[PDB]
DNA sequence: TTTTTTGTGGCACTGGCCGTCGTTTCG
DNA sequence: CGAAACGACGGCCAGTGCCA
């Protein structure tokens, strides 16, 4: 449950769709389905724990059930996930970057305002404007 | 009253030296004329028997310990003694620490035994002839230290004990006779009169010609010379205690200050002169801060610290100070004292007990000599005194052939002269004294006695000029050897416990927040981690789990001292907290209220719970489910019906560093994880004066310099008399009073405020600054080229591989080497070659450390840019 | 004790909540309020033995299915012995329960007086709250005289031997053993006293 | 509490019944209300020191203001936290066995 | 080396088994120690459930426990302590060597 | 350890924040 | 004549100003 306190208001609906273990959404689900699994379990082992949702029908038990077929998403990383970009603008960037991670900031971008800066200091102007500076 | 001081020293002895007195020992003393019932026995008699039974064997503890009795009780105060130790073996008792002793009185094997003094007087070269004089009739001033704390539980104590009427605390300028009447505050040239003696009274006071430049001024000194003799008022001594035999209304008038302390109207001399029983009671912080070290290392680990049984020759506890790490620990924390310990290398404790007593103004000078003889390096020769050797040497050898230390001298004059240990200590008055003539009695008196010991009258004489020499800077050894063991004790929590040692110093000092971000970021460069606090781990104080320093409840701002028990002992009864709903739910708003909540969940209590800015939104919303809980359950019901479990916590984006650190220095005192600065670390790099390297950087440069430095706003100010704002910058390494004086020009034109960062360029001498620049000013500004290489690299290859590969891409951006030498970090911006921009990263490929820093040079001027433009991109 | 807190709620649950006829429960709570608790399958009266009368084998194993996910190994079947042959057609196919799921079985008797004498005392209580005379009839009558305090030796009469055997008789012990429930009382026995709250606030 | 409660809501309370009129305390606080060192009242049996015991006050209410004191008892302390005690022959027996 | 093991500096130990109550600790222990002062440590040979744990608790020092302490599943031996093997002083090295 | 030009301590008083008592009005 | 609700207030905790 220590993912799902990190919750940083939509960050975690989010994390909860990337590295997934789900099943298309899944079905009466929910997300995660990492919580009920150590409900399942009943942490730290404890024999008088994972005996009891078992017995009334922590990964092997999870994989035990299971919604798997789907399979979406992997990482952790993955995806889906006047000077501006530019040029255009994909991406892969088409003007400036990366040596990416700067990749991914692109892709969360669009569009269409400058600036800002949001959240909030501070380079991307200032990268964008030293990029025109080479003609 | 006699006999009752011997009992308690005859069981005294036999608990200091287990294995030499025994009772065994004693059975056998009383056959040669229960264990308690052996020291009553002695006790009895008696003088004239004692007398004839006339390394430190079991024999001699007892020669000792029998002829200060002797003494004692001769000179008729056994009574004075059986006070003193009352109150000591009470405070003991009753929880309040005791220091090992001031003064001479450690001198006395008796106040040893018995419980006055806590160090072993014949272990070191510890004298009761030092303590009371046997020759003369003059009463001992018994001096003893205690908790800060704990202090006047001990004067209380005595308050009931002796009588309330027969008990009270003892009563108790130039420059300020200038000043202060003239204050009823600015001068602003009376100061600058004031200053010509920073006091000696103005009945001597050679600059007097100011006086008749002014008429005003020919009366205002002429005034405040006649008004330099009253004492000001009246006040409470804080040591001074006196108890009275008889009433003290019947002799001693009485005051009572504004804490109902009751008050002696005489002073200290004016209270001794009518013959009374002074006492001090002195506050030591070393020892409060012991009894801290004892609980969390108890807490901890389970260990039952016992201070009066450790080893005084543990090695991790001398190579710690031999390191020196003398961050806290106690009577060597001065930054030269530091070095001195860490040249000397100690590895006994009479190493700390000659460095303590050397290291002042005058015998400062035989450190250095001291420390050579110590590593092996010189011998220890006394061929000038080759017939005094032999007295010399077992006298001299602890220190090394250095007369240190008052009791040698004493010695050296008992043994060579052929003295009483008693009138050596007379012979130590005179040469204080300086009599002009006088102690050529003590000269030819130690000639004679000399010659029959053996010196031939040559060496006599010289003899006494080294005695006399050494005799204006001979330190008391009996002090000197307590405070040392109080020092030691300190390295050894340290060596051997450096977490919790780190914990306790934070504990001590937790209310100074300049010296807790100080302990902080000792301990964060020591390896030791220090956490925010935490409503299921930490404890009311500072906290030791495993290995990290915990913050505690009670540090947090908003929140209560009976909250922060509240809190912890809903805790204990019940399980650790599960949510923010179990918690606010079980600790209602009744004790912890809504202002208390919120500073607790940016003090980082609640981080097991979740994000901050999601919990600080959730607080009302659950604070009304809270309370709908309780209006079901305060109506029969029992669980589902009358819960709904708590919602989902009320989503809201995660806070940025800068408005969290915010909250965090709003809610302790102090930023958690050092910073902000370092999160644009480009500025860092720049720093041309850190703010710790300031004064080590600025005093070797010319005359008055100028130097640019960055870091954070935390002060609000503007004017007028103008624009005189008074801005403090802090860095990672601490802050400064910056002005905010030259601005008024004008002008600098800040308007910053809190929590944005800055540059400054500004000259010291206090330092007064000029112009500014925020972030973005530095950013924009051209950037340039800047390395960082290591020492490791040879001149003779010769060096042309760095000026190889700087030669093939030329352009426009100045070149700066960072070269970590062996001691201190240099700077040197390079030569002829300008890079052009594509020489970063393709230096980056072979072994070196290259950043695109921004240029030093550049900072100045208004234009070009300018201001205006730099405050765009922002 | 925790079992003995939870009869204490069930119970103050059934009168407070779920009383209609009599002070009723569910198999809700009971999920709830089961921690500490041994349950048997009950008498004729009892859920699993009644839809088995019903002839629906089907309900019953569901109905056992969900006490088993409540109380797990702290089921047991009730298996009890008069002169009914209402009991014939139950106690065969509780039988086959037992030996399906392995839960194991516990002998009682269901009595509602001391010893078989009591029988005719017994029956005119019943006509006392019925408010009827000795032949009516149609009065509140139980089926026999055999709801006593039997011997452990009289139990093996309604229970053969060679078709029973020993497990319902030792579990009956075994139960009985491990059912340690102390009342604090005695050298125990604590004050819940309250505080009552503040002045203000002092000692 | 409950006793000056009653006094100030309109529900006249007794002096006292038992040993609870010994306590001098009891009549300072205002639980019982008859001077106990005028008279001959001791605390003693009321209270006995030598012996750690349980005290039990009985107070006197007006019989149609009762339930009011008992309503502020279970509103204060809390609902699931109050309740009334509950309480369960030869010539009975005998006659229903007649019948 | 062995040589120096046999004749160097001998510090009192006590052994103990994995099998221990909480109700035999720390103050019958200490008590049976502070009464006879020295100037050796000693240490705890606890034998766990997966290698040999030592903790070396405090000075606690008197040869009168060994027939009280093999009264239980515990024996002491004078070994050549664990936690030392380390530094270069004190005793040292060549007064190791010297009594060989 | 005492004196100086300084810092820090420790306590007292004010002020901002959550449940309490009294009067008044309406049922 | 009793209850309810508004209005004025009380108490405690926390900060912040200067005492040895
Ligand atoms: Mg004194
Ligand atoms: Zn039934
Ligand atoms: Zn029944």
């Amino acid at each position: 449950h220590h993912h799902h306190h990190h919750k940083a208001g939509e960050a975690q609906d989010l994390a909860e769709g990337w590295r997934a273990f789900l099943e298309a959404l899944k079905p009466t689900l929910r997300a995660f389905v990492r919580e009920a699994r150590p409900h399942l379990e009943g942490k730290t082992l404890v024999l008088r724990f994972p005996e009891s949702k078992a017995f009334h029908h922590l990964l092997p038990l999870a994989r035990a059930q299971f919604g798997v077929e789907e399979l979406a998403f992997v990482l952790e990383k993955k995806s889906l996930s006047p000077p501006w970009e530019a040029e255009e603008g994909e991406d892969p960037s088409e003007e400036l970057r990366r040596l990416a991670r700067l990749l991914g900031g692109r892709l969360l971008w669009v569009r269409k305002p400058k600036a800002p800066e949001a959240e909030e200091p501070v380079s991307e102007d200032g990268i964008g404007g030293n990029g025109i500076m080479p003609p | 009253e006699a006999q009752y001081l011997r009992e308690l020293t005859f069981l005294g002895l036999l608990r200091r030296y287990p294995d030499r007195i025994t009772e065994a020992f004693y059975r056998e003393v009383l056959r040669l004329l229960d264990e308690r019932a052996l020291a009553e026995a002695l006790a009895r008699v008696e003088e004239k028997a004692w007398e004839e039974l006339r390394e430190w064997t079991a024999e001699a503890i007892l020669h000792r310990a029998l002829y200060e009795l002797s003494v004692i009780e001769r000179m008729g105060f056994p009574g004075y003694f059986l006070i003193v130790q009352d109150y000591i073996n009470w405070a003991r008792g009753h929880g309040v620490s005791v220091g090992p002793g001031r003064g001479s009185a450690a001198g006395s094997l008796v106040a040893y035994a018995v419980g006055i003094t806590n160090i072993d007087p014949l272990r070191f070269g510890l004298l009761f002839e030092r303590f009371l004089n046997p020759e003369r009739v003059s009463m001992p001033d018994i001096d003893t230290d205690f908790s800060d704390r704990e202090r006047d539980r001990v004067i209380q104590y005595v308050r009931e004990r002796y009588g309330e009427d027969k008990v009270a605390q003892i009563g108790t300028a130039s420059k300020a006779a200038l000043k202060d009447v003239a204050r009823v505050i600015p001068h602003k040239k009376a100061e600058e009169l004031a200053k010509l003696i920073p006091p000696k009274p103005l009945q001597e006071a050679e600059l007097r010609a100011e006086m008749e430049k002014d008429e005003r001024i020919r009366q205002v000194i002429e005034v405040a010379m006649r008004l330099e003799g009253l004492n000001r008022h009246a006040s409470v001594h804080a040591a001074g205690v006196v108890i009275a035999a008889e009433p003290l209304t019947d002799l001693v008038p009485l005051m009572r200050d504004q804490e109902g302390r009751p008050v002696t109207q005489y002073d200290m001399g004016a209270v001794e002169a009518l013959g009374l029983l002074k006492m001090d009671f002195l506050g030591l912080r070393t020892l409060t801060f012991l009894d801290e070290a004892r609980r969390i290392v108890k807490e901890s680990k389970g260990v039952e610290l016992d201070y009066d049984r450790l080893p005084l020759d543990d090695p991790k506890t001398f190579e710690l100070l031999s390191r020196g790490e003398t961050k806290g620990v106690f009577q060597l924390e001065s930054g030269g004292m530091t070095a001195t310990v860490r040249g000397l290398k100690p590895r006994r404790l009479e190493d700390i007990i000659a460095l303590v007593s050397l290291y002042r103004p005058g015998p400062m000078e035989h450190i250095p000599t001291y420390i050579r003889r110590h590593h092996g390096q010189e011998p220890v020769s006394y061929a000038e005194f080759p017939h005094a050797e032999k007295y010399l040497r077992p006298i001299l050898d602890e220190t090394y052939g250095i007369p240190v230390y008052q009791e040698q001298i004493m010695q050296i004059a008992s043994q060579v002269a052929g003295y009483s240990l008693g009138e050596a200590d007379l012979l130590r008055r005179a040469m204080g004294k300086k009599r002009v003539e006088e102690m050529q009695k003590h000269r030819e008196r130690f000639v004679r006695g000399a010659k029959e010991r053996g010196v031939p009258e040559e060496e006599a004489n010289r003899l006494f000029d080294m005695l006399e020499a050494f005799a204006n800077y001979g330190f008391n050894k009996s002090h000197a050897a307590a405070y040392s063991l109080l020092s030691y004790q300190t390295a050894y929590v340290k060596a051997h416990y450096p977490v919790e040692f780190m914990a306790a110093l934070l504990s001590v000092e937790r209310h100074d927040s300049d010296k807790v971000a100080e302990y902080i970021r000792d301990a964060r460069a020591l390896g030791i981690p220090v956490l925010p606090p935490d409503v299921n781990r930490s404890g009311f104080d500072f906290k030791v789990v495993g290995e990290e320093i915990l913050f505690g409840l009670s540090a947090v701002k908003n929140v209560g001292e009976m909250a922060a028990r509240a809190i912890l002992e809903e805790r204990e009864r019940g399980g650790p907290f599960k949510s923010l709903g179990d918690f606010l739910k079980r600790l209602p708003e009744q004790v912890v209220n809504k202002r208390a909540l919120e500073s607790l969940v940016k003090a980082g209590a609640l981080d097991a719970f979740g994000d901050r800015a999601r919990l600080l939104a959730s607080l009302e919303p659950l604070l009304r489910w809270a309370a709908e809980t309780r209006e079901r359950g305060r109506s029969g019901l029992v669980g589902l019906f009358a819960e709904v479990e708590e919602p989902p916590l009320v989503e809201a984006s995660p806070l940025d560093e800068i408005t969290m650190l915010r909250y965090e220095k709003e809610a302790l005192g102090i930023y958690v994880s050092g910073h902000p600065v370092l999160r644009y670390p480009g500025l860092r790099e720049v720093a041309s004066c850190t703010i710790e390297e300031l004064s080590e950087f600025v005093r070797e440069l010319p005359g008055k310099p100028k130097v640019l430095l960055s870091g954070m706003v935390e002060e609000v100010v503007r004017k007028p008399t103008g624009m005189m704002a008074r801005f403090t910058l802090s860095d990672e390494t601490g802050a400064l009073e910056v002005v905010v004086f030259g601005r008024a020009y004008e002008g600098v034109s800040p308007k910053l405020k809190e929590d944005i960062p800055l540059l400054v360029l500004a000259e010291v001498e206090r330092v007064l600054a000029q112009a500014v620049w925020t972030l973005e000013e530095v950013l924009e500004a051209p950037k340039a080229l800047e390395v960082e290489v290591d020492h490791a690299l040879l001149d003779e290859k010769g060096v042309a591989r760095l000026k190889s590969l700087l030669d093939e891409h030329p352009g426009s951006l100045p070149v700066y080497l960072r070269v970590l030498g062996p001691f201190g970090e240099a700077l040197f911006a390079l030569r002829e070659v300008r890079v052009g921009e594509e020489a970063l990263g393709l230096l980056e490929a072979e072994g070196y450390r290259a950043y695109l820093v921004p240029d030093r040079e550049v900072f100045l001027q208004g234009n070009g840019g300018g201001p205006k433009e730099e405050v765009v991109p922002f | 004790f925790t079992g003995y807190q939870n009869l204490v709620r069930l119970a103050s649950r059934a009168y407070l909540e779920g009383f209609y006829e009599k002070p009723r429960i569910d198999r809700e709570i009971l999920r709830e309020h089961a921690q500490g608790l041994i349950a048997l399958s009950g008498c004729l009266g009892a859920e699993i033995p009644q839809f088995i009368l019903q002839d629906r084998l089907d309900l019953a194993e569901a109905r056992l299915n969900e006490d088993l996910s409540i109380f797990g190994d702290r089921f047991f079947i009730e298996i009890q012995n008069h002169g009914l042959p209402e009991q014939k057609k139950v106690n065969q196919v509780l039988k086959e329960f037992a030996r399906k799921y392995g839960l194991g079985m516990v002998a009682t008797n269901d009595g509602h007086y001391v010893r078989k004498e009591d029988a005719r005392a017994h029956e005119v209580l019943l006509a006392i709250q019925s408010k009827t005379t000795l032949d009516d009839p149609e009065r509140w009558r139980f089926p026999c005289d055999e709801f006593y305090v039997k011997t452990p030796e009289e139990m093996r009469a309604m229970l053969p031997e060679a078709e029973w055997g020993d497990e319902p008789f030792d579990n009956t012990v075994e139960i009985a053993r491990m059912c340690d429930v102390d009342l604090p009382i005695g050298d125990k026995m604590v004050y819940r006293i309250p505080r009552f709250p503040l002045p203000e606030g002092r000692t | 509490d409950y006793i000056n409660w009653a006094r100030g809501h309109g529900v006249s309370v007794g002096p006292g019944r038992g040993s609870a009129a010994g306590s001098l305390v009891a009549y300072a606080v205002g639980i019982t209300n008859i001077d106990p060192l005028r008279f001959g009242l001791l605390f003693e049996r009321f209270l006995n020191p030598e012996r750690v015991s349980m005290p039990d006050i009985d107070t006197d209410f007006s019989d149609r203001e009762r339930d009011r004191v008992i309503q502020y008892v279970r509103e204060r302390y809390g609902e699931d936290k109050v309740a009334q005690i509950g309480t369960f022959a030869s010539k009975a027996a005998l006659k229903d066995v007649a019948r």
